[PDB]
RNA sequence: UAGCUAGUAGGUGGGGUAACGGCUCACCUAGGCGACGAUCCCUAGCUGGUCUGAGAGGAUGACCAGCCACACUGGAACUGA
RNA sequence: CCCGCAGAAGAAGCACCGGCUAACUCCGUGCCAGCAGCCGCGGUAAUACGGAGGGUGCAAGCGUUAAUCGGAAUUACUGGGCGUAAAGCGCACGCAGGCGGUUUGUUAAGUCAGAUGUGAAAUCCCCGGGCUCAACCUGGGAACUGCAUCUGAUACUGGCAA
């Protein structure tokens, strides 16, 4: 089954995820389909961390797709709209 | 043998004018005369003329500005045992703009300067400065 | 249609076995000077009736047999 | 702005009864910085005999090149003898790249920023030459309106 | 020349042998010294230089050049060769790295060093 | 990384004072500057035009304390920077925090000026910076830490900063002991007895 | 290395496969490929790209990603989406 | 990452200096010992051997070797040559192949135009943002100079016809 996941091209320390839809069963950080935003865990109180096509994801999951534990938690923290 | 006819022109020219000659003929066609009229629009010599029916026969009249030659170079681009089409925004581009390139578009023989803002490409005739 | 070639017959000689060849024009990756390229199709065509020489129109299908995966359209032209 | 300097000082060799008598030869080049340029060759028994004998030759022997600003109008080929010279407008950055030799006519002439090669030999008694030719065959910018607008 | 001649034959790079078969591109191969020889240089030159022939890891036998002042290396000597010739002796296209495996290094040296193998001397 | 042998030996041989005991004399002498930097020192080296190519830059070098790796990176930057290549250069160079430090007057000599740096005693914007090729840039603000301020050096420091010719690009305080960079020096700004095109040269074959 | 090719190339019918198919078979046709390089020999995983070069090019295919292939060597299937 | 503590305290080496190539003297040696990327250094004043003092270049690396491209326009498409330097088959005929005077019509394959899809991400590059800087990480563009379908244009080339 597809699922959105946090794929990992961050650094050794410094972690920055590039969240993901792809074949589930393909390398965490392999094969996708498309990319559906990111997550910079550090990012920082600065400014920009979190950014997420929410259109495309609920689309995907509406589509079929399945989400991570720690993906739909940025969602239920992104809000959603404002 | 006189498998190229253009390459022919462009020497006539190139030799006539090395000789300091005020005229030169040639057998002529469509082909030769559309870019007859390119020398003279754009002005590297004062006119052509065909005189005759059966035997038609290009005729060119010879510029020369100071002691030198209107003409300062005169050379085939394309030819028959390697042909050459450059598109619109690949079209080249003479002296970097001084003098100028023949070329025939689906819409007839111009310049570079022409083509260009005609907005199309074509077979790279020959270049002149 | 969807896409279609032409090119003459060449073999017409087989029961249905009919082989169609493509002339093309293209530059010499290399050297400019453009250069034939041929292409010969093993094309299918029902009830033998292009005839070797003839120009022909052809379309592309599923596999007929291993070789075949092109089928005719129309004909155009013959005694060459 | 006299801007002066030369290019190769060589020696060469007579041969007579008695021996070798060697001598020596300065090429050179002068420019004021402003298009206008010579190069003077001549060669004397003694280095500093040649090298001042030649700076004259090239206060003479001076041509002079319509520039275009710091640069060239258009890009240009010069060949004298076995050098292939080559040299090029180029939308100045720096600019001022070339076979150092024939750097050395290009900047007393005035140019500030072109990139040149030579090919062929590179002896300098033919690039600083074939390069002169050049510039000297380049042409108006406008004057080929000369040429033609008629 | 023409173009349809080149498309026929196209042009093709001449390939470059190397000048140091110290088999596939090796930084250096081992070997072992079938004699120790000094032989006479060429022409312009002349003196006693020191070589050896070695038999290679890798089956090549060749004579290789040993650098510096004075050595104790000998038949069954277990060397380490690197590539460079040695125009005067011609047929020599290699060089002993002294002070690798049982070569010394150059006695007393004191000037580049690291070349003929020796160690900073107790300052 | 640091050079760190005999200073005015350089000035000698590059022929021109780089201000490496930048502090209290001026116009050497008490030294010996010229005349030979080595044992045939003296001599004439009717040397040739790469002979020139490689002393500008190798001055350049020497006066900014830096050492063949980071200056060649330099000249890479510098190139890819938009607009004239030789001047970007000695851009970069001066946007080095040290060299911000030593020209505001804190610190006698380009070293000096340094060590302050790589001794976390000096602030950009606020936080510690305690690397000396700290790019600093406009509007940036460097001061002294309060821990060691106004301590030995730094006054004399300041203090012969008046005698030289006093920056432009940049407004000093020396109570606060602070300094706001306040734009990227202009070509026409230091110099003069520097030649870039010639370490531009040198590094374009 | 200049000729290669009997399931070979095609047709018809049965069989077959998740599927089109000489995939298989039986019969019929005598075809099919090739100097635009077949066949044979030698070498080789391909790509995104990498290094170089002003470019055009040249060289290259570690590290990252994609595709393929292999799992002691040769062969075979079973289970199962 | 922050704070205090002690003492400059624990922390410089490698190649080179005849020319190309930045850096020169003495002593030892004497076609020996030896150097050598190329040229070439060594037989009594050796800046070329070896040591020394000095100097230049690099610097936690420095040199040597190996290796690709570069400069090499030295396989030349861009971009070369063949009288005497490497290079015109001893000569002719001619199949294939390449190229082919001139005019009109038609064709629209080459050629040209536009539209659309596609050209994975990373990488490269441009402007940014994040690690004290930097390497590194990262947002967004740009670029992927290619391919394919459709529609056009018809001067030039190809086909066709006379
Ligand atoms: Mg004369
Ligand atoms: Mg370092
Ligand atoms: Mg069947
Ligand atoms: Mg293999
Ligand atoms: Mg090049
Ligand atoms: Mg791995
Ligand atoms: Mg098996
Ligand atoms: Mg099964
Ligand atoms: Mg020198
Ligand atoms: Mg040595
Ligand atoms: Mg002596
Ligand atoms: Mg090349
Ligand atoms: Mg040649
Ligand atoms: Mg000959
Ligand atoms: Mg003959
Ligand atoms: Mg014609
Ligand atoms: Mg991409
Ligand atoms: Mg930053
Ligand atoms: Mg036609």
């Amino acid at each position: 089954m597809v699922t959105i996941r946090l794929a990992r091209h961050g650094a050794k320390k410094r972690p920055f995820y590039q969240v993901v839809v792809a074949d589930s069963r393909n390398a965490r950080n392999g094969r996708f389909i498309e990319r559906v935003g990111f997550f910079n865990p550090i990012a920082s109180e600065k400014e920009e961390g979190t950014r997420l096509d929410l259109d495309r994801i609920a689309h995907w999951v509406g589509q079929g797709a399945t989400i991570s534990d720690r993906v739909a938690a940025l969602i239920k923290e992104v809000n959603k709209a404002a | 043998s006189m498998q190229d006819p253009i390459a022919d022109m462009l020497t006539r020219i190139r030799n006539g004018q090395a000789a300091n000659k005020a005229a030169v003929t040639m057998p002529s066609s469509k082909l030769k005369v559309a870019i007859a009229n390119v020398l003279k629009e754009e002005g590297f010599i004062e006119d052509f003329k065909v005189e005759g029916d059966t035997k038609p026969e290009l005729e060119l009249t010879l510029k020369y500005f100071q002691g030198k030659a209107v003409v300062e170079s005169i050379q085939r681009v394309s030819r028959p045992g390697l042909r050459i089409y450059k598109r619109k925004d690949e079209l080249p581009k003479v002296m970097a703009g001084l003098g100028i390139a023949v070329v025939s578009t689906s819409k007839g023989v111009m310049t570079d300067r022409a083509a260009r803002q005609a907005g199309l490409g074509g077979e790279i005739i020959c270049y002149v400065a | 249609k969807i896409r279609t070639l032409q090119g003459r017959v060449v073999s017409d000689k087989m029961e249905k076995s009919i082989v169609v060849a493509i002339e093309r024009f293209v530059k010499h990756p290399i050297y400019g000077k453009f250069i034939k390229r041929t292409t010969k199709l093993h094309v299918h065509d029902e009830n033998n009736e292009c005839g070797i020489g003839d120009v022909v129109e052809i379309r592309e299908c599923r596999p007929l047999s291993k070789t075949k995966s092109w089928t005719l359209v129309r004909v155009v032209e013959k005694a060459v | 702005e006299l801007q002066e300097k030369l290019i190769a000082v060589n020696r060469v060799s007579k041969t007579v009864k008695g021996g070798r008598i060697f001598s020596f030869t300065a090429l050179t080049v002068v420019g004021d910085g402003n298009g206008r340029v010579g190069f003077g060759y001549g060669k004397a028994r003694e280095v500093p005999a040649a090298i001042q004998k030649a700076m004259e030759k090239a206060r003479r022997n001076m041509i002079n090149v319509a520039l275009n600003n710091g640069t060239l109008q258009h890009p240009v080929k010069g060949v004298h003898t076995g050098s292939r010279v080559f040299m090029q407008p180029a939308s100045e950055g720096t600019g001022i790249i070339a076979g150092g030799a024939m750097r050395a006519v290009l900047e007393v002439a005035g140019v500030h920023n072109v990139l040149a090669k030579a090919y062929g030999s590179t002896n300098p008694i033919n690039v600083v030459r074939a390069t002169i030719d050049g510039l000297e065959n380049m042409n108006s910018p406008e004057m080929v309106a000369a040429k033609r607008g008629k | 020349a023409t173009v349809n001649q080149l498309v026929r034959k196209p042009r093709a790079r001449k390939v470059a042998k190397s000048n140091v078969p110290a088999l596939e591109a090796c930084p250096q191969k081992r070997g072992v010294c079938t004699r120790v020889y000094t032989t006479t240089p060429k022409k312009p030159n002349s003196a006693l230089r020191k070589v050896c022939r070695v038999r290679l890891t890798n089956g090549f036998e060749v004579t290789s050049y040993i650098g510096g002042e004075g050595h104790n290396l000998q038949e069954h000597s277990v060397i380490l060769i690197r590539g460079g010739r040695v125009k005067d002796l011609p047929g020599v296209r290699y060089h002993t790295v002294r002070g690798a495996l049982d070569c010394s290094g150059v006695k007393d040296r004191k000037q580049a060093r690291s070349k003929y193998g020796v160690k900073r001397p107790k300052a | 990384a640091r050079y760190l042998g005999p200073k005015l030996k350089l000035s000698r041989r590059e022929g021109t004072d780089l201000f490496l005991k930048s502090g209290v004399r001026a116009i050497d002498t008490k030294c010996k500057i010229e005349q030979a930097p080595g044992q045939h020192g003296a001599r004439k080296p009717r040397l040739s035009d790469y002979g020139v190519q490689l002393r500008e830059k190798q001055k350049v070098r020497r006066i900014y304390g830096v050492l063949e790796r980071q200056f060649r990176n330099y000249y890479k930057e510098a190139a890819r920077l938009k607009g004239n290549t030789g001047e970007n250069l000695l851009a970069l160079l001066e946007g080095r925090l040290d060299n911000v430090v030593y020209r505001m007057g804190f610190g006698a000599t380009r070293a000096e000026a340094r060590q302050l740096v790589s001794h976390k005693a000096i602030m950009v914007n606020g936080r510690v910076v305690n690397i000396a090729s700290y790019q600093v840039s406009p509007n940036d603000v460097v001061s002294i830490r309060e821990k060691a301020k106004k301590q030995s050096r730094v006054k004399a420091a300041l203090e012969l900063a008046e005698q030289r010719e006093k920056p432009t690009w940049l407004e000093v305080d020396a109570g606060k002991m602070e300094g706001t960079f306040k734009r990227k020096p202009e070509r026409s700004d230091l110099s003069a007895d520097i030649n870039e095109h010639l370490i531009v040269e040198l590094y374009s074959k």
